[PDB]
C-alpha cells in the first residue's frame, strides 16, 4: 500500500498490448476476402434465420442465487482480515452472518432451485 | 434425512477417489510406458509378398 | 576490477554453451523408454541454461558464412 | 497451329527487393507451411485410412498437424472419400469460408477423376477440380497412407517458393452483374418436423 | 501513500472523457445489449476512479460485485426482452424527450452552480484532526476491517437477513 | 547469389537436399529476378525426352474406357514458352524433379537434356544428406 | 525558475521489468504448449511436434507467427463495435493478474496488501468478455457455445473464494509475500496443503473448469456445439484465446502453489538456508534463480497432474457440471471454513 | 483538481441517470439507469471520505452497504421481470396503464 | 433459402449479392445475381464477356417457365459450362496465367 505506480504502468502497458497486436496484424495483412463473408461457420448448409433461442428459465435461477450469495465474501474479507487484531466478538458476529446464508442455501436446495 | 447424507457424503467421495486414484496409478505405467510408436517418415513399414502398387 | 572479467565471463559462457547442444542428445538418446520421473530431469534444465538453450534451439543458424578473404 | 494457347506474361517481371524486407516474409511463409492444421472432412471409399494417420502406424501429428473441425480456423482440408453431386453445394462453402493461405490439395483417385464411379451414374462428380481449385492430386482408392505424407512434403515447398510481392495475388475483384428474374418462388421443402 | 505527480490530472481528464461517452452510450443506443456492455464499461472506468483516490477496498469490491455478478445477471435478463430497433432521428420518441432534456438540464444548472461556490479546499483545512489519526499504525484493509465491526455492528448484523429475504423472494417470484 | 555461383556458368547441375524441401525454396525465390522463370516438370511419365523438349509429341490423354485411337497431339514446351518469354530473359530455369513404349530417363537422357542448356537451365532433383548440396550431374551421368 | 515541472516531465517510470515479465510469460507459454503437445499426444503415441528443428522448441512461436497473419475475417453480423472489443477483455483479465504474483525472495512487483483479493476480482471479469465474444457474432455454435461456458464459470468462483479465505485466515494477510511468509516456518510441515487439504481439493478441482478444462470432452467431440465460441475467430483472435486459456492455467497453478505450498521455500525452511553455514558471500543471484527454480517446479507438478487428468476422466456435461459445482463443492468449501475458524480460534 | 473535478462529474452522471430512467421504454433499460444513479451517488460519496474522515472511515462502509443494497434491488427487479414476461409476452413498460 | 448451384466458375446465386458484401448473404433473395469465376481461372476483357451477358437474357427470359428450383439452376449451368468451352475452343479466351497452381480442367492446349 505504498506505490501503485507499477500497477498504473502495467495497466497502461497491458491495455496497449491488445490494440498493439490488432494494429500490427492489420498493417501486415491482406486487403482481400470480398467473398460472401456474411455467414459464420460449422454450418455448411448456408442457413440463416431464427431467434427465441434462450432457455434462460433454468440458468436465470443459478445467476440469481449466485448474485445473492456473492455479497457474503466482500463482507467476510474485512472480517477475515480482522480476526486476531480484534477479540473474539467478531467471530460470533460473522458466525451469525454466515449461518443466515447457510440457512438460505439450505432453503434454495430443498425447494427446487438448483436443477438440471 | 441428513444422517444418511452425513454417512454417504464420505462414501461418494471415497468411491470417486478409489476410482480416480486407481485409474491414475494404472495409467501411470502408460504415461511413462516403454513402447516406441511409429518412427519418422524414413522408417516405412515392412511389406510382405502380396500387395499391389504400380502395375 | 582488473581480474573480474575471467570469473564472470567463464561461468556466464558455460551457463549458455555446453548444455544447449547436449540436451538434444540426452533427449534423443531416450524418449520412449524413460521412467516415471526421468522426463523431469532435463526438462527443468530446459529453462535454467536457457540463455543459450535457445541459441542452440532450432534457431541454429545456416547463414552462407562469407568465406576466408 | 496451336489450339488454346496460353496468355502472354503482361509484366516484364523485373524487380529487386532488399534482404531485410524479404527474409521477413520468407521465414513467415516458412512458419505458415511448417505450422499447417488439417480441417476435418471425410465421406466414403477413400477416407478411412486418414484416421490411421493419427496413431502408431502413421503419425502426421508429429509435424504439428492440429486437426481443426471448423472452416474459419484451419487452412488444410482433405477431400477424402469419393464425392457425389450433393454434399458438394455445401462443401465449397468450406473453401469459401477460411483465410486465404489455404493451398488446398486432393486425396483419393476417385476424387481426381471418380475412378470406380465412372461407368454410368447420375451422382458422382468427375474430379474435384471442377468444383474447387486445389494444388496436388492424390491417387489410390484407398489412397496409400504414406503417399499423402509425401505429397504434403511436396506441397511444403510451394509455400517456401513465395516472396513479399506474392502477398497480393489473393486480393479479389467483383464481376458482379446486374440481372434480375421473372419466375415463381418455391417454399422450403426441407421441413424439419416428424 | 500518495500519487505520482502531475500525471494525476491527465488520468483524471482521460477517465472523465471516457465515462461521459460511456454514459451517453448507456442512454442513447437502442440495442439493449450494447447499452449493457457500455454500462459495464462505465462501471470499470468508475472503479478506476475509485482506485485513483487511495481507497482500495471500495474499488476492488465494487469491481467484483458489479462488473461481475450484476452485469452477467443483466446480460442474462436481456435474453428475455424481444423486439428492438425503434425509431431514431433526434429525439426518436415524443416531445417528452425534449421536456426531459430540459428539466434535467435545469437540475444540472442548479447543482453545477451550487457546487462551484463552496471552497472544498477550504473545507479541508477546517478539519485537520479527522484525517490526522490513522490509529497509530494501520493499513487500509484493517481500517475497514475493524471499523466495520467495532462500531457498525447493527447494520452488519442486519444486512444478512435482507440478503436472505431477497434470495427467497427472488426464487419464489422467478419460478413459475 | 550462392546458387548464381553454380547456375549461370555450369547450366547443368543437380540439387541434393534433405528429403523434406523445407530449406530449398529460398534458393528458387532468388532466381526470378534475372530472366530465369520456373518450369517444374516431374519428369516421370514421358518417353524419349528429346521429343518432349523439341518436337510435337502426341501425348495420349488419360483415356475414358472407350474411344480407340484418340490423341490430341500435344506440343513441346520450349519454343512456345520462349515465344511467351520476353526478349529480356537470361535462361529458362527448369527442374527435372523425377530424375531419381517408354524410354528410361537414364543418365544418357540427362546428358541429352544437358545440351538444351548449351545448344534451358535444367537442374535435376534427388534427395540426399541433411546439408543442401548441389553437384554437376553430367559427371554423375555416366 | 520551475515553470511547470522540473524533474517531472517523463523521467519517473521505467518499462524494463514489465517487458521482462512479458518476455518471460511468452516463453513460459511456449514451454507449456510444448509440454502439452509432447506429453499428452505421446503417452502411448509418437513424439510430439518434431521436424520443427531438433524438437518443437520453435514450433510454438511458429504457430504464433502463422496465426499472426491468417487474414482476420470480421464476419458481417456484428462488427468492430464489439468484435475487436471481445478478446481484449479476455486477455487483460489474465494479463493484469501477473502483478501480485511473486517469484522468489524479494521479487514481487507490488506489495499491494489487497493482492489475492485483486486476483479474485480480476478472475471474475473474463465471463463478461466470453459472453461478448460469443455474442459478437449472430449465428449459433458461438452464442450458446459461449453462453454455456460463461454460465458454468459463474458456478465456481464461490468455492475459489471460500478456499482462498480459508488460507487468508491462516496467514492473517492478503499479500502473497506474507502468505508464503506464514508458510516458511517448518519447511514442509507448515505447508498449508497439509494443514488444509480439504480446501486444496476444492481449489484444485475448481481450477480445472475455471481455466476451461475441459472445454471439450473428447478429441472428436466438440466444445459442446461445434467449438468454444471461437469459430469465426480465425487469426490473432484464436491466438489470443489460446493464450488466455493457457494463461488462466498458468495463473491457477502458480496461485495454488504459492498458497498451499511453500512459495519460494525449500523443503527446509527458507530462512534456514542461510544460518547453517554461518556466512554468505554471493547468495543474491543464487537465491534469485533458486526462487525461480523451487517455485516453478511446484506449479510444473500441477501442470503435469492436469495433463494426466486430461486423459483419465470424461469431462462432465453441463447438466452434471452445475450439480457438482453447486450441491457438492459449496457445502464442503463452507464447512472447511467453519472448521478452520475454531481451528484458528487459538 | 482531484477533490474538485470528480464532483463536477457526479451531477453530470446523476442527471443522465434520471433522464435514461424517464425516457426508458424497456424494463431492463430502466433498471440499468437506476443502477447508474446509485453508482453516481456512490461516487459522490466516496471522495468525501478520502479528503477527510481517515481516522475512522465513515464513507467507504456506507459505499459498501450501498453496493450491497444495489445488488439486492437488481436481483429482485429482474425476478419480477421474469414473472411479468411470463404473464404477458412482452415487457413494453409504457404500454400497460390498466391501473389508473 | 439461398440454395444455388455454386459449382466452379458457375455460381448462379439465387439471392441479391452485388455489393462488396450482401449484408445478409441474400438481401432477401430478390435479384438472382451471379459472379464469374472469382478464382481467376480465366482473365476477362469486357467485350468477351459481353456475349455471355447478352445470352444471359436468352437463358433467364427465353427458356424459363419453371419455379425457383435448382432444376432451373442446372438448366442454366449446363449451357454455361459449354458456352465458355465454345468461346475457348475457337481461341477467343485463354486461361489464368498467374502465380496459382494453373490447373487444366479441360487439359493442356492442343494443335487443332
Amino acid at each position: 500500500l505504498h506505490e501503485y505506480d507499477i500497477f498504473w504502468t502495467f495497466l497502461i502497458i497491458a491495455s496497449l498490448i491488445p490494440i498493439l497486436a490488432f494494429s500490427i496484424s492489420g498493417l501486415l495483412a491482406p486487403v482481400s476476402e470480398g467473398p460472401e463473408k456474411l455467414s459464420s461457420y460449422e454450418s455448411g448448409i448456408e442457413p440463416m434465420g431464427g431467434a427465441w433461442v434462450q432457455f434462460r428459465i433454468r440458468y436465470y435461477m443459478f445467476a440469481l442465487v449466485f448474485v445473492v450469495f456473492d455479497v457474503e465474501t466482500v463482507f467476510l474479507y474485512p472480517w477475515a482480515m480482522s480476526f486476531d487484531v480484534l477479540g473474539v466478538s467478531v467471530f460470533i458476529e460473522a458466525l451469525i452472518f454466515v449461518l443466515i446464508l447457510v440457512v438460505g442455501l439450505v432453503y434454495a436446495w430443498r425447494k427446487g432451485a438448483l436443477e438440471w | 434425512p441428513m444422517v444418511t447424507g452425513f454417512m454417504s457424503y464420505g462414501q461418494q467421495t471415497i468411491r470417486a477417489t478409489r476410482y480416480i486414484g486407481q485409474s491414475f496409478i494404472t495409467t501411470l505405467s502408460h504415461t511413462n510406458r516403454l513402447p516406441i510408436t511409429i518412427h519418422y517418415p524414413y522408417e516405412k513399414s515392412i511389406t510382405p509378398e502380396r500387395f499391389r502398387g504400380r502395375i | 576490477i582488473l581480474g573480474i572479467l575471467p570469473p564472470v565471463a567463464a561461468i556466464a559462457f558455460f551457463y549458455l554453451f555446453v548444455a544447449p547442444p547436449i540436451i538434444m542428445n540426452w533427449m534423443r538418446l531416450r524418449w520412449f523408454k524413460r521412467k516415471f520421473i526421468e522426463t523431469y530431469l532435463q526438462f527443468m534444465f530446459t529453462y535454467l541454461f536457457f540463455p543459450g538453450l535457445m541459441l542452440w534451439a532450432p534457431f541454429v543458424n545456416f547463414r552462407k558464412f562469407p568465406r576466408d578473404k | 497451329t496451336v489450339m488454346n494457347l496460353i496468355e502472354f506474361p503482361l509484366l516484364d517481371q523485373t524487380s529487386s527487393n532488399s534482404v531485410i524486407s524479404t527474409t521477413l516474409n520468407d521465414l513467415s511463409n516458412w512458419s505458415r507451411l511448417s505450422s499447417l492444421w488439417p480441417l476435418l472432412y471425410g465421406t466414403s471409399c477413400c477416407f478411412i485410412e486418414f484416421a490411421s494417420l493419427i496413431g502408431s502406424r502413421f503419425d502426421f501429428d508429429r509435424y504439428g498437424l492440429v486437426p481443426r473441425s471448423s472452416p474459419r480456423q484451419a487452412d488444410l482440408i482433405l477431400t477424402a472419400g469419393t464425392v457425389t453431386m450433393k454434399m458438394a453445394p455445401s462443401l465449397v462453402r468450406l473453401y469459401e469460408q477460411m483465410p486465404e493461405p489455404k493451398y488446398v490439395i486432393a486425396m483419393g483417385a476417385c476424387t481426381i477423376t471418380g475412378g470406380m464411379f465412372s461407368t454410368d451414374s447420375y451422382s458422382t462428380v468427375r474430379g474435384v477440380d471442377k468444383l474447387i481449385p486445389v494444388d496436388v492430386y492424390l491417387p489410390g482408392c484407398p489412397p496409400k497412407p504414406e503417399a499423402v505424407i509425401d505429397a504434403l512434403t511436396k506441397l511444403r515447398k510451394k509455400i517456401s517458393r513465395e516472396i513479399v510481392e506474392d502477398r497480393t495475388l489473393s486480393q479479389n475483384k467483383k464481376r458482379c452483374f446486374t440481372t434480375s428474374h421473372k419466375l415463381y418462388v418455391r417454399r422450403s421443402t426441407h421441413t424439419g418436423t416428424y | 501513500m500518495d500519487l505520482p505527480g502531475p500525471i494525476h490530472e491527465i488520468l483524471m481528464l482521460f477517465g472523465e472523457f471516457i465515462l461521459l461517452l460511456g454514459g451517453l452510450g448507456v442512454v442513447l443506443l437502442t440495442n439493449p445489449i450494447y447499452s449493457a456492455f457500455s454500462l459495464g464499461l462505465v462501471l470499470v472506468c468508475i472503479s478506476l476512479f475509485y482506485f485513483l483516490l487511495n481507497s482500495y477496498f471500495v474499488a476492488v469490491a465494487q469491481l467484483l460485485i458489479y462488473v461481475g455478478a450484476i452485469n452477467v445477471l443483466i446480460i442474462f435478463a436481456v435474453m428475455f426482452v424481444n423486439g428492438s430497433e425503434w425509431s431514431k432521428d433526434k429525439n426518436y420518441w415524443t416531445i417528452g424527450d425534449g421536456f426531459t432534456s430540459l428539466v434535467c438540464i435545469t437540475f444540472v444548472f442548479s447543482l453545477m452552480t451550487t457546487i462551484p461556490d463552496t471552497s472544498w479546499y477550504g473545507i479541508l483545512w477546517t478539519t485537520r484532526s479527522n484525517q490526522i489519526v490513522e490509529q497509530g499504525l494501520i493499513n487500509n484493509v484493517q481500517q475497514i476491517g475493524i471499523h466495520l465491526a467495532t462500531d457498525f455492528y447493527l447494520p452488519f448484523e442486519l444486512i444478512s437477513i435482507i440478503l436472505l429475504v431477497s434470495l427467497i423472494g427472488a426464487i419464489t417470484m422467478a419460478r413459475q | 547469389g550462392r546458387w548464381l555461383d553454380d547456375v549461370e556458368k555450369h547450366k547443368a547441375l543437380a540439387i541434393y537436399p534433405p528429403h523434406e524441401g523445407g530449406y530449398e525454396g529460398r534458393y528458387l525465390n532468388r532466381l526470378r529476378y534475372q530472366g530465369y522463370y520456373f518450369l517444374d516438370l516431374s519428369a516421370r511419365g514421358l518417353g524419349d525426352p528429346e521429343s518432349t523438349l523439341t518436337k510435337i509429341h502426341p501425348v495420349c490423354p488419360p483415356s475414358l474406357g472407350r474411344q480407340p485411337v484418340a490423341r490430341w497431339y500435344f506440343p513441346p514446351e520450349v519454343d512456345y514458352r520462349l515465344s511467351l518469354l520476353h526478349p529480356d530473359a537470361k535462361g529458362l530455369i527448369v527442374w527435372v524433379y523425377e530424375a531419381k513404349r517408354l524410354q528410361v530417363l537414364s543418365k544418357a537422357e540427362l546428358q541429352f537434356l544437358a545440351m538444351l542448356p548449351d545448344l534451358v537451365r535444367v537442374i535435376a532433383e534427388c534427395g540426399n544428406w541433411r546439408k543442401f548440396i548441389w553437384k554437376p550431374l553430367k559427371q554423375i551421368s555416366g | 525558475s520551475k515553470l511547470e515541472l522540473l524533474k517531472e516531465v517523463y523521467g519517473l517510470i521505467s518499462i524494463l521489468p514489465i517487458l521482462t515479465l512479458l518476455l518471460g510469460i511468452t516463453i513460459e507459454v511456449l514451454v507449456i504448449v510444448w509440454l502439452e503437445r509432447e506429453i499428452s499426444a505421446s503417452i502411448q503415441q509418437r513424439i510430439g511436434p518434431e521436424y520443427a528443428g531438433p524438437l518443437g522448441l520453435l514450433q510454438a512461436i511458429a504457430d504464433g507467427t502463422k496465426l499472426l497473419f491468417k487474414e482476420d475475417i470480421l464476419p458481417s453480423r456484428g462488427d468492430i463495435s464489439l468484435f475487436s472489443i471481445g478478446p481484449s477483455i479476455a486477455v487483460i483479465s489474465v494479463l493484469l493478474s501477473f502483478l501480485v504474483i511473486p517469484l522468489g525472495y524479494h521479487f514481487v512487483l507490488a506489495d499491494l496488501s489487497i493482492g489475492v483479493f485483486l486476483w479474485i476480482a480480476i478472475s471474475s471479469i473474463a465471463p463478461i468478455g466470453l459472453l461478448m465474444a460469443g455474442y459478437s457474432s449472430n449465428n449459433k455454435y458461438s452464442f450458446l457455445g459461449g453462453l454455456r461456458a460463461a454460465a458454468q464459470s459463474i458456478s465456481y468462483e464461490i468455492p475459489l473464494t471460500f478456499c482462498v479465505l480459508a488460507i487468508s485466515l491462516l496467514s492473517n494477510s492478503l499479500s502473497t509475500v506474507d502468505i508464503v511468509e506464514a508458510q516458511s516456518k517448518y519447511g514442509f510441515f507448515g505447508w498449508n496443503i497439509w494443514r488444509q487439504p480439504i480446501g486444496f481439493l476444492v481449489f484444485l478441482i475448481s481450477s480445472l473448469a475455471e481455466c476451461e478444462r475441459l472445454p471439450f470432452d473428447l478429441p472428436e467431440a466438440e466444445e459442446e456445439l461445434v467449438a468454444g465460441y471461437q469459430t469465426e475467430y480465425s487469426g490473432i483472435k484464436y491466438g489470443l484465446f489460446y493464450l488466455v486459456s493457457y494463461l488462466n492455467l498458468l495463473v491457477s497453478s502458480l496461485f495454488v502453489t504459492v498458497l498451499y505450498l511453500g512459495g519460494w521455500n525449500f523443503s527446509i525452511p527458507y530462512i534456514s538456508f542461510f544460518d547453517f553455514f554461518q556466512m554468505n558471500k554471493a547468495v543474491g543471484i543464487l537465491e534469485m534463480t533458486m526462487g525461480i527454480f523451487i517455485t516453478l517446479t511446484k506449479a510444473y507438478l500441477f501442470l503435469f497432474i492436469s495433463i494426466t487428468i486430461r486423459w483419465t476422466l470424461p469431462r462432465m456435461r453441463m447438466d452434471q457440471l452445475l450439480n457438482l459445482g453447486w450441491k457438492f463443492l459449496l457445502p464442503i468449501s463452507l464447512g472447511n471454513l467453519l472448521l478452520t475458524t475454531s481451528f484458528q480460534l487459538v | 483538481m482531484m477533490f474538485e473535478h470528480v464532483l463536477f462529474l457526479s451531477v453530470y452522471l446523476f442527471s443522465i441517470g434520471i433522464y435514461g430512467l424517464i425516457t426508458s421504454r424497456n424494463m431492463v433499460r430502466a433498471l440499468i439507469c437506476l443502477e447508474l444513479i446509485l453508482n453516481s451517488i456512490n461516487l459522490n460519496l466516496v471522495t468525501f471520505s478520502d479528503l477527510f474522515d481517515s481516522r475512522q472511515l465513515k464513507g467507504d462502509i456506507f459505499a459498501i452497504f450501498v453496493i450491497a443494497l444495489a445488488a439486492a434491488e437488481a436481483a429482485i427487479g429482474l425476478s419480477i421481470l421474469s414473472s411479468i414476461h411470463r404473464n404477458r409476452k412482452s415487457t413494453r413498460i409504457n404500454q400497460s396503464n390498466l391501473l389508473n | 433459402q439461398w440454395l444455388s448451384c455454386t459449382t466452379r466458375h458457375v455460381r448462379i446465386y439465387a439471392a441479391y449479392i452485388d455489393p462488396e458484401t450482401n449484408a445478409f448473404d441474400q438481401t432477401q433473395t430478390d435479384k438472382l445475381t451471379l459472379m464469374l469465376d472469382p478464382t481467376e481461372e480465366f482473365v476477362w476483357t469486357d467485350e468477351t464477356c459481353q456475349m455471355v451477358y447478352n445470352e444471359f437474357q436468352d437463358l433467364v427470359d427465353h427458356y424459363e417457365g419453371a419455379p425457383l428450383s435448382e432444376y432451373t439452376l442446372r438448366l442454366i449451368g449446363s449451357d454455361l459450362e459449354h458456352y465458355i468451352r465454345k468461346l475457348l475452343y475457337d481461341g477467343e479466351i485463354k486461361y489464368n496465367m498467374r502465380s496459382r497452381v494453373l490447373n487444366f480442367s479441360m487439359g493442356k492446349p492442343r494443335v487443332k
